[PDB]
């Protein structure tokens, strides 16, 4: 008889899915925030490349 | 459950999207800019 | 019947888990590669921006 | 060969922990910002 084994496994599997769901929720929230951080530093470094290029151009002239 | 099974496919879809747009903006790398004014 | 019912939900929960596992292994691999690109971009930009600093220092003189 | 329930449950736990840590490290590492360096040589 295999119903007991089936019901036990169904329980363990639902608990596996429940737990990963929870982790997936927390982890995506973190990623969405990361996407903003990544674009702030993007634009800050681009700014600094530009300023740096300008300055160098100017000292070269003298 | 299958509220669970539906919740997992949706969690996964969100995950794939999130990583796709995290791993996207990377594609425009400042390695491709003109750095020759250094040299 | 309680057996057919259980077995059918056992297969569906086993299909939900194999598939989600496939995605997590693809997503982790993607994320490991992005991490390595991020680290390289940063080493690149810290280098450029240190060369720029030294080239500025070097001109003032 | 079709994985056992136990085996599926354990891979999922493995892959979950691997994802968390892969995500937290990504979030953490970039948070050592090039915005925290000394940029004052620029004026």
């Amino acid at each position: 008889e295999t119903l007991q084994r089936c019901l036990e496994e169904n329980q363990e599997l639902r608990d596996a899915i429940r737990q990963s769901n929870q982790i997936l929720r927390e982890r995506c929230e973190e990623l969405l925030h990361f996407q903003a951080s990544q674009r702030e530093e993007k634009e800050f470094l681009m700014c600094k490349f530009q300023e740096a290029r300008k300055l160098v151009e100017r000292l070269g002239l003298e | 459950s299958e509220e669970l099974v539906a919740e997992a496919h949706n969690l996964c879809t969100l995950l794939e999207n999130a990583i796709q747009d995290t791993v996207r903006e990377q594609g425009n790398s400042m390695m491709n800019l003109d750095w020759s004014w250094l040299t």
